[PDB]
């Protein structure tokens, strides 16, 4: 048990992570639907 | 190339009218005049095995083109295989027009890929080989590779029988069943895409 | 424009929304636009046949339909009052399809229309700085990825949009030039290349021959014989004694001394100087028209088949096409990478306007004998101003100190070489390249991100199946 | 590309002119047939098989003159047409057709899309049926015979 509890330490500190993971890729997703849009404009 | 008992030359006319005569003439009808009748296609007709039931389609050079392939296909449909002929440059060039070319739509799941003219350039044609085996596992039936024959003492260690033992092992019964299966899920996919515009409607 | 529409879609006009719903602006070029609309009534049937047709409009994701050829009609010209896409080409691409579609009545709406805001550079800039905002946003969120994005946007920033300028000699490039700069420069027997670059220091970098280059000069004077007296005349003032590699001259206040026969010794002076224009981060290169043809000729082809991305070609007002200058537009005409050089009437003044517009129509004339096919249709590729540099020039410092800077036409021009700074198709390209590469590193970042949350998944079913072993442990 | 676009224009320009603007080798028969059809075949929503007919109808005239033997229920037929070949040639039927070579051979074409050149004496057999062989869609008997 004491093992789990480590790593559920451990997993709230990845889960923190995994967060910020999932963050930056909803701003890339932005990003990609932002630059399409530039390009439209072009002609 | 088809079989016969004899060697004949099939001249078929765009009118439509066609005449049978010796292979001898080939030449004649290929070179186009202004007013001969411009062929459609030739048939060379011969007393060769492996034309039973096993008959060879002559194509288009691959003039670097990349819609060649789909008007090839447009022209002229139904091709169960094919032996894909390059000479030793196996650039990445080759590698993706071969691609586009084969696509499962011309070589699917079984055909050859040739290189020819060892005696041109061994240890580089091991290389080249290793290569082929690594970037060019898109053909079936290994890549493979020689050519020189006829005056030739040797007649051999040109691979000929290779590639002849495989058009010979091919199961032409599998080739058909299989390329059948192919266009009848494609025609499906095609009526399918239609229904699902008119439900969308 | 529902009355225009009656007029070409006499019987078969359908109920139809008057707004370009378009959703891309970019689905097609000018001359697909053109085309499409060239599918007036009496053409419809006959361009549903062609297969040419049915590709164009597979490639512009259209039916062959009656009701959805109207509606891009529609969009197309929605978007050429709104979005202000095409100019008076459009029309030109009309007249070239008037081979075929003899379509006037569209082709006069498109004219007689109150066009709209034109907004170019404007639209350049806000663009640029959206993509310089999202290279920004990428460098924040790897080391490796941040270093090509900042080295991408110091290669988009402040770059090198040269125009070449050409001309026989006697039309007159230095004069336009002055005016262009709004003030004096270097000039007012030959030749010499001359580059306008800006820099901080004001030098005036000059280039000799080599040794080799004096040799070919010297071995084609046996078959010119013009140039042959004029070398004769030249190394009578020998400054032969212009030698083996290196004549780099740093700096000059332009001593028109070269002016006295040096110059032939000459053949390349690269100034670096601060003028507004230039200062924009533009690059004018000046060259030689007629003589000392040996290698003179060869760089100026080589300083015109580099980078220059346009082409200003020079013809005075009253030039009866000066056979060296059809020859060289003929070889512009047929080069295909020029894709619309511009021609300028320099000296508009001195000759009656509209007596001048004759002047452009034997000019296309002459050109259209030269290419006899369709490839006529290659002198559409040119366009012609017609300005007079004294009178911009005077309004500056000198005695038109009324207002003859218009009226002129130097305004025009000016307008013409910063609109081709979004309007050009080298500045398109270059946004594009730009948000190709803002993808493909965002695509990189995907890549490093998306590892990281596939990493902690497999730590975890790894936890799992650790978890599963001390069970199965515990049971056994 | 602005010189792509004038080339794009001008090969529409070309396509349109070569399809629906070519006055054929008139003077002659032979192709103001063809300008006959292409009027039938602008806009008239003409059936595939009435185009395809006036194509054949086109063809017809660079090619083999067909005359058709009628016979009774057996009139003799068979020795006449041996007779015109020279050597001879046999319960009935298939189409059967007399073209020229320079040696007497068959062509048997079948119904299956497949053909086979072969031996003048086979052709008995491919007229009687079988149970279980390639059915023929028609028999092309060629021989070294003038007027064919």
């Amino acid at each position: 048990e004491k093992v789990l509890q480590s790593l559920k330490n451990q997993d709230a500190n990845i889960l923190n992570s995994f967060e910020e993971n999932l963050e930056k890729i909803e701003k890339l997703k932005q990003l990609e639907m932002g630059l399409l849009n530039a390009d439209k404009l072009h002609h | 190339l088809r079989y016969a008992k004899e060697y004949f030359l099939r001249v078929e006319f765009e009118d439509g009218s066609d005449i049978i005569t010796n292979i001898e003439k080939l030449a004649f009808y290929t070179d186009q005049r202004n007013e001969v009748k411009q062929a459609k296609s030739l048939h060379i007709f011969a007393p060769i095995p492996l034309l039973e039931k096993i008959t060879l389609v002559d194509t288009p050079g691959l003039n670097a083109n990349e819609n060649d392939t789909l008007t090839t296909l447009d022209e002229l449909k139904n091709i169960h295989g094919a032996i894909w002929l390059s000479l030793i440059d196996n650039a990445g060039k080759k590698s993706e027009e071969d691609a586009i070319k084969a696509n499962l739509e011309l070589l699917g799941e079984n055909s050859i890929c040739v290189l020819n003219q060892k005696d041109k350039l061994e240890l580089d044609n091991v290389l080249n080989y290793a290569k082929s085996v690594f970037l060019k596992y898109f053909n079936e039936l290994i890549a493979i590779s020689c050519k020189e024959a006829k005056d030739e003492q040797s007649y051999e260690k040109s691979n000929f029988q290779s590639l002849l033992d495989f058009l010979t092992q091919l199961d032409t019964t599998v080739l058909k069943e299989k390329f059948v299966k192919r266009k009848i899920l494609n025609l499906c996919e095609i009526l399918e895409d239609e229904n699902q515009l008119f439900v969308g409607i | 424009m529902k009355e225009l529409f009656q007029k070409i879609w006499q019987n078969e006009l359908q109920f139809l929304n008057f707004d370009a719903k378009f959703q891309d602006k970019s689905k097609l070029d000018t001359a697909e636009c053109a085309i499409i609309l060239s599918v007036n009534k009496d053409n419809y049937e006959r361009y549903f046949l062609l297969k040419e047709f049915q590709e164009l409009c597979k490639k512009i994701d259209l039916r062959v339909d009656i009701f959805s050829m109207q509606n891009a009609q529609i969009c197309i010209l929605n978007l050429f009052k709104s979005g202000f896409i095409s100019k008076q080409d459009l029309l030109k691409a009309l007249k070239i399809l008037e081979k075929i579609s003899k379509n006037t009545e569209i082709f006069d709406f498109i004219l007689q229309e109150k066009v709209q805001s034109i907004d170019q550079k404007a639209l350049f800039q806000n663009d640029f700085k959206e993509l310089n905002t999202i290279n920004l946003e990428l460098q924040k969120l790897d080391e490796n990825l941040k270093s090509r994005l900042q080295k991408t946007l110091e290669k988009f920033q402040n770059l090198e949009f040269n125009i070449a300028i050409t001309g026989v000699m006697n039309a007159g490039k230095s004069s336009l030039l002055n005016a262009l700069l709004k003030e004096d420069f270097l000039g007012v027997e030959t030749a010499n290349l001359t580059v306008l670059s800006y820099g901080k220091s004001e030098e005036a970098k000059i280039y000799f021959w080599d040794k080799k280059e004096w040799q070919n000069i010297l071995e084609s004077s046996h078959f010119n014989a013009d140039l042959k007296e004029f070398i004769d005349k030249l190394d009578k003032s020998v400054n032969i004694e212009p030698l083996i590699q290196n004549i780099a001259l740093c700096e000059l206040k332009n001593f028109s001394s070269a002016k006295n026969k040096i110059s032939a010794l000459i053949k390349k002076i690269e100034i670096k100087s601060h003028l507004e224009f230039l200062k924009n981060n533009i690059s004018i290169v000046d060259t030689p028209g007629l003589d000392d043809v040996v290698v003179q000729r060869e760089i100026v082809t080589n300083e015109y088949l580099r980078e220059s991305d346009f082409l200003i070609h020079l013809m005075n007002a009253s030039q009866s096409l000066t056979q060296k200058d059809a020859d060289f537009l003929v070889h512009c005409l047929l080069n295909s990478r020029l894709s619309k050089f511009l021609i300028v009437l320099t000296k508009a003044d001195l000759l009656s306007k509209k007596d001048l517009e004759e002047v452009i129509v034997y000019t296309k004339e002459s050109l259209k004998s030269r290419l006899v096919d369709l490839d006529e249709n290659l002198v559409e590729k040119i366009d012609f101003l017609c300005v007079s540099a004294k009178m911009a020039s005077d309004f500056y410092k000198g005695l038109a100190s009324k207002e003859s800077l218009q009226k002129s036409g130097m305004q025009e021009f000016e307008n013409y070489l910063f609109n081709e700074l979004y309007a050009g198709e080298k500045s398109k390209i270059a946004l594009r390249a730009y948000k190709k590469e803002l993808h493909l590193e965002l695509k990189n970042i995907l890549s490093e991100y998306e590892m990281q949350n596939r990493l902690i998944k497999e730590n975890k079913q790894g936890v799992s199946e650790e978890n599963q072993k001390l069970l199965l442990e515990l049971q056994k | 590309g602005s010189h792509m676009q004038i080339n794009l224009l001008n090969d529409f320009i070309k396509a349109y002119e070569n399809t629906y603007s070519v006055s054929f080798d008139d003077s002659f028969k032979g192709r103001i047939q063809e300008l006959c059809k292409e009027l039938n075949e602008p806009f008239m929503h003409a059936s595939y098989a009435l185009e395809n007919e006036l194509k054949e109808l086109v063809f017809s005239l660079d090619k083999n003159v067909n005359i058709a033997i009628i016979g009774q229920f057996s009139s003799g037929k068979s020795s006449l047409l041996n007779l015109i070949l020279g050597r001879d040639c046999l319960v009935t039927f298939k189409p059967t057709f007399l073209r020229y070579a320079k040696e007497y051979f068959l062509r048997v074409e079948f119904e299956d899309g497949s053909d086979i050149i072969t031996n003048i004496e086979k052709l008995a057999f491919y007229t009687d049926q079988r149970n279980e062989v390639k059915q023929a869609k028609s028999l092309h008997i060629f021989a070294p015979i003038p007027l064919l």
